[PDB]
RNA sequence: AGGGGAUCGAAGAUGAUCAGAUACCGUCGUAGUCUUAACCAUAAACUAUGCCGACUAGGGAUCGGGUGGUGUUUUUUUAAUGACCCACUCGGCACCUUACGAGAAAUCAAAGUCUUUGGGUUCUGGGGGGAGUAUGGUCGCAAGGCUGAAACUUAAAGGAAUU
């Protein structure tokens, strides 16, 4: 029965997605971070919240875990998105390996297409 | 579908549609002006025979009757219509 | 009529049949069915590339007709079109629903995920049936990237493609983004195929 | 899609005979035709009747109610059947 | 009350009425 | 203090959607009752039924009050609203807003010899809901409304003057009667007559004319 | 056997125009069918129809315009009199303005509007809205 | 009402199926209706085979199996067999284990 | 509709489907009207110049809207060699 | 009424259980037919859906036929084949899976084309009981079958789905 409720597990997620820096894998510091940054009512609520931020910070440092993407990790996802390192090859302009077409797609491009160097195979 | 024009239908469909279930009732059977392996004649036979038809000189069995289109006698030449 | 320069260029035709948009196409088929080019032996179909391209130009004309850019909603809940619609949205401002669709998006005007499209672009009608079904309640046209055996229900202008390789989905999305950006946009020439690598649309595996 | 019944133009016999038969299942029709009013029905199928009162009766009401219904058993002058009539107001059993 | 044993009871008292009436 | 979501609301608030049939012309799904409030000021606001409906609970039986209400003009617009609320004073209100939202046009016509505005329906319409099937057989002039008193004033708020009815089924069930009567009244527009056989051009939607005067900035 | 041919022809046209199709194939195709189609065509409930003359009863291919809503036959051809046409065109049609009840009159296959202008009657074939 | 589109049965195209006795109840039930399940098992249980092999002649120990199709009536089957009466939703799911 | 005069007494003259000619109703949701852009010479189209094609809820639901617009496109010159009349 | 009668089993014997239990469980066990001739003529005799006919929208599988495979087997030289198998194709069959119309709904290839009511045609029902009872014919060796009421009684009985 040491299950944390939504009232701490949401506050924790809001806290980490805002102050990912100024949070250091240690309850004893994270406790005092919550003292300064948050206006938590009870001393025991703080201890539970801070104890779960620390649990999230330990888990986030073994590779990003789903549900909590912070303002830094979003920029990492933006770079892996835009700067996709699959741009050395053309690619898909595979003049070396489009041209392994079969007799049906041959008759297809013959009917409608202009003209293509076509490497015809069968079955 | 919704728009077809079944007055001018495509032959890729009319070929497959049943003998009756076409634009007009028309048979898919035909006649073979088939020539004897022995005494050369021009004996007209039918696609779906129903009889073991023979040549004129001897009883040289040109076809064997089957469920659909009839068989031929090991060696012979055929000509449709 | 069209000015008749958009006539399936050989660089686009070789892109499409290198992506294998037609070299699969589901052996078992739905009886619509005019986007067929004599199914190959060994149990596979082959689609008319001319037709899918013509349909793509028609689709572009409808998307380009939509006056405000981000009333076109680019949806792809399947993994193989996620970044494809994200890039489509970023290029031609077209708010994407890449991920879970959160039903009650077009109906249910209260929810924070409330969009009122005048067009939907759906990568798959089967796996994104919720988007189509919800569009039917609020009078929204839908442009689908269908296969041959994909369902046609509550779906106008369908672009016949392939939905097995991912190369197709990535390409046909790039090409639609390309053709819309030409008509009343920053692509000032129809020729010179605007070679921004069609691999900014390919779902890069982890 | 024939709706069961015949739809010939020369089927007036059948369409009439079928009603003549199936009308019997009606309640009003059957008893008007067999003359049930004139065999049963102590009144012999009439509005009122006259009679000479035999006994005063206290009939017990049916179950949801509870009372003594102050009836009167009366032999009909008309035919001679003995029926039980209700006295239709508060202190009228003392009047009859 | 079973519409079978109801029927059987009727069909018994009918037979025993036949045997009573044959006299 | 409307502050409308639903860009239909933004247009009709700005005072651009003229009055009122462009919503019906283009099948625009109206989901804000303050739209109808701005367009049509003169409506009723006439309650038909309040029946007690009872769910059986673990302990006791919870009774709600399913309120049926008709919100109609006196001209050519009616709306039927059925809402189940926990109180009758809240039920009538929560019904009225649905009866406003689901407002529908009626296609009034003649029984021959035009001579003035349409009085009856244009054609013999029917509508069905559950078992109750209502018919609206258009009638000669000055005959009055020849319906049950339930649907009589539904057709009065529709604005119909003369109409025979031939309602079959369990017509006592009031919700199913009015539902079927409201389908029948709606099905008038939906009959393709030689009166409206002429092929006219399709008008462009005001969501495509005032494209970027809606969607609040 | 099929008891009537106008019946299944008009049914087939109705079943197609329900789905908003643009053509029908009618297999039997009698002269009575063609003449009914011609009266439909006149008021403009029907486009054009071809008669394919297979050496038999032949067939028809009709083309619709989506105007026809209802199009039925009255199976037993009731002997109608011009004194009681109003009882039919009040029971079959939407009020009074449009629609036509088709009589096989001695003068020929006609509508109630035409039969009134001629002052003639016959039997009843069917109707079109 | 009618509970099943079938009749907890197959008989469609037939007039009468020759019946089968329930394995435990002895109740005669029409074959098509009877809940059939093949009981395929090793002759020796999945705990004894160690001491069986080590004390057996003929190394490679073929270890022949046993086969018998258990026909069950409906009531005998409802006694915690693969029946576990499922919802009016999951009634239609034909797929076996 | 008319009084056998002027003064047209008919509000909301409803717009018919372009595939079936069937009247679209006021509450007929799933009844889309697509606007195709009228192109200029090789690239851009005129903003505010369209060809407006309506398709009713019934045709959309049935799954013959792709085929209905394919034919309408070919017959207004928006496509070419897509809708083959005789299948 | 003749054979036959192994098994199983109305009746019955009998042991348990039971408060009683001439039942459910146990052991026996006549009649019982499985068979030949002659009767009987009813079943939840059910798809509880009359038949003949037309039109409206995916996959297997039975039977027949048409093509295709340079597939397997085929050896008596290459195989003439043939069969089995594979793909496309129809005609009919027993079906099944998804669904715009229908229905009170459960639901459905017809239960759709139905107040926008008519393809042909036969049978049956008109609240619940009394009652499938009495009576009278009819058939049967009998058991019974067919047809089949009324007096009187009653405000509901019933179908489907919901909590
Ligand atoms: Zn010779
Ligand atoms: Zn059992």
């Amino acid at each position: 029965g040491r299950v944390r409720t939504k009232t701490v597990k949401r506050a924790s997620k809001a806290l980490i997605e805002r102050y990912y820096p100024k949070l250091t894998l240690d309850f004893q510091t994270n406790k005092r971070l919550c003292d300064e940054i948050a206006t938590i009512q009870s001393k025991r609520l703080r201890n539970k919240i801070a104890g779960y931020t620390t649990h999230l910070m330990k888990r986030i440092q073994k590779g990003p875990v789903r549900g909590i993407s912070f303002k830094l990790q979003e920029e990492e996802r933006e770079r892996k998105d835009q700067y996709v390192p699959e741009v050395s090859a053309l690619d898909l302009s595979r003049s070396n390996g489009v041209l392994n077409v079969d007799n049906q797609t041959s008759d297809l491009v013959k009917s409608l297409g202009l003209k293509l160097p076509l490497s015809v195979i069968n079955v | 579908v919704l728009v077809q024009d079944l007055l001018h239908p495509t032959a890729a469909s009319e070929a497959r549609k049943h003998k009756l279930k076409t634009l007009v009732q028309g048979p898919r059977s035909y006649f073979l002006d088939v020539k004897c392996p022995g005494c050369l004649n021009i004996t007209t036979v039918f696609s779906h025979a129903q009889t073991a038809v023979t040549c004129e000189s001897c009883s040289t069995i040109l076809c064997t009757p089957t469920g659909g289109k009839a068989k031929l006698s090991e060696g012979t030449s055929f000509r449709r219509k | 009529s069209l000015p008749a320069t958009f006539d399936l260029t050989p660089e686009d035709a070789q892109l499409l049949l290198a992506a294998n948009t037609h070299l699969g196409a589901r052996n078992v088929q739905v009886h619509q069915e005019p986007y067929v080019f004599n199914a190959r032996p060994d149990g596979v179909h082959v689609i008319n590339v001319g037709k899918t391209w013509e349909k793509l130009v028609l689709a572009a004309r409808i998307i380009a007709a939509i006056p405000n850019p981000e009333d076109v909603v680019a949806i792809s809940s399947r993994t193989y079109g996620q970044r494809a619609v994200l890039k489509f949205a970023a290029h031609t401002g077209a708010t994407p629903i890449a991920g879970r669709f959160t039903p009650g998006s077009f109906t249910n005007y209260i929810t924070r995920s409330f969009k009122e499209p005048r067009l939907v672009i759906v990568t798959d009608p089967r796996l994104d049936a919720q988007a189509i079904k919800e569009a039917s309640y609020v009078n929204i046209p839908v442009i689908a990237l269908t296969d041959l055996d994909s369902p046609s229900e509550f779906v106008d202008v369908a672009i016949p493609c392939n939905n097995r390789g991912k190369h197709s989905i990535g390409l046909i999305w790039y090409l639609l983004a390309r053709e819309v950006l030409r008509l009343r946009g920053a692509l000032v020439d129809r020729t010179q195929p605007w070679s921004i690598m069609p691999d900014l649309y390919f779902y890069r595996n982890p | 899609m024939g709706k069961g019944k015949p739809r010939g133009l020369n089927s007036a016999r059948k369409l009439r005979v079928h009603r003549r038969n199936n009308r019997w299942a009606e309640n009003n029709y059957k008893k008007r035709l067999l003359g049930t009013a004139f065999k049963s029905s102590p009144f012999g199928g009439s509005s009122h009747a006259k009679g000479i009162v035999l006994e005063k009766l206290g009939i017990e009401s049916k179950q949801p109610n509870s009372a003594i219904r102050k009836c009167v058993r009366v032999q009909l002058i008309k035919n001679g059947k003995k029926v039980t009539a209700f006295v239709p107001n508060d202190g009228c059993l003392n009047f009859v | 009350m079973r519409a079978k044993w109801r029927k059987k009871r009727t069909r018994r008292l009918k037979r025993k009425r036949r045997k009573v009436r044959a006299r | 203090g409307w502050v409308p979501v639903t860009k239909l609301g933004r247009l009709v608030k700005a005072g651009k959607i003229t009055t009122i049939e462009e919503i019906f012309l283009h099948s625009l799904p109206v989901k804000e009752f303050q739209i109808i409030d701005t367009l049509l000021p003169g409506l009723q606001d006439e309650v038909m039924n309040i029946k007690p409906v009872q769910k059986q609970t673990r302990a006791g039986q919870r009774t709600r009050f399913k309120a049926v209400v008709v919100v109609g003009d006196s001209n050519g617009h009616v709306g039927l609203g059925i809402k189940t609320a926990k109180e009758v004073a809240g039920a009538i209100r929560a019904g009225i807003i649905i009866a406003k939202l689901s407002v529908i046009p009626i296609r009034r016509g003649y029984w021959g010899t035009n001579l003035g505005q349409p009085h009856s329906l244009a054609t013999k319409t029917t509508g069905k809901c559950g078992s109750v099937t209502v018919r609206l057989i258009p009638a000669p002039r000055g005959s009055g409304i020849v319906a049950s008193p339930a649907v009589k004033k539904l057709l009065q708020l529709a604005g119909v003057e003369d109409v025979y009815t031939q309602s079959n089924g369990k017509t006592r069930t009031l919700e199913n009667t009015l539902k079927a009567a409201f389908v029948a009244i709606g099905n008038t527009y939906g009959f393709l007559t030689p009166n409206l056989w002429a092929e006219q051009p399709l008008p462009v939607s005001p969501l495509d004319i005032y494209s970027d005067e809606a969607s609040a900035q | 056997t099929r008891s009537s041919v106008l019946a299944d022809a008009l049914n087939a046209i109705n079943n197609a125009e329900k789905t908003g199709k643009r053509q029908v194939l009618i297999r039997p195709s009698s002269k009575v069918i063609i003449k009914f189609l011609q009266v439909m065509q006149k008021h403009g409930y029907i486009g054009e129809f071809e008669y394919i003359d297979d050496h038999r009863s032949g067939k028809i291919v009709v083309q619709l315009n989506g105007r026809l809503n209802k199009c039925g036959v009255i199976s037993p051809r009731f002997n109608v009199k011009i004194g009681d046409i109003e009882k039919w065109t009040a029971n079959l049609l939407p009020a009074r303005q449009f629609g036509y009840v088709i009589l096989t009159t001695s003068a020929g296959i006609m509508d109630h509007e035409e039969a009134r202008r001629k002052h003639v009657s016959g039997k009843i074939l069917g109707f079109v809205y | 009402p009618k509970k099943r589109a079938s009749n907890g049965r197959n008989k469609k195209g037939r007039g009468h199926v020759k019946p089968v006795r329930c394995v435990n109840c002895s109740k005669s039930i029409p074959k098509d209706k009877a809940i059939k399940r093949m009981a395929i098992r090793n002759i020796v249980e999945a705990a004894a085979v160690r001491d069986l092999s080590e004390a057996s002649v003929y190394p490679e120990y073929a270890l022949p199996k046993t086969y018998n199709k258990l026909h069950y009536c409906v009531s005998c089957a409802i006694h915690a067999r693969i029946v576990r009466v499922r919802s009016r939703e999951d009634r239609k799911n034909r797929a076996p284990p | 509709m008319e009084n056998d005069k002027g003064q047209l007494v008919e509000l909301y003259v409803p717009r018919k489907c372009s595939a079936t000619n069937r009247i679209i109703k006021a509450d007929d949701h799933a009844s889309v009207q697509i606007n195709v852009a009228k192109v200029d010479e090789e690239g851009r189209a005129i903003p505010g110049e369209y060809v407006t094609y309506a398709l009713s809820g019934y045709v959309r639901s049935r799954g013959e809207s792709d085929d209905s617009l394919n034919r309408l496109a070919q017959n207004d010159g928006l496509l070419k060699n897509v809708w083959s009349y005789s299948r």
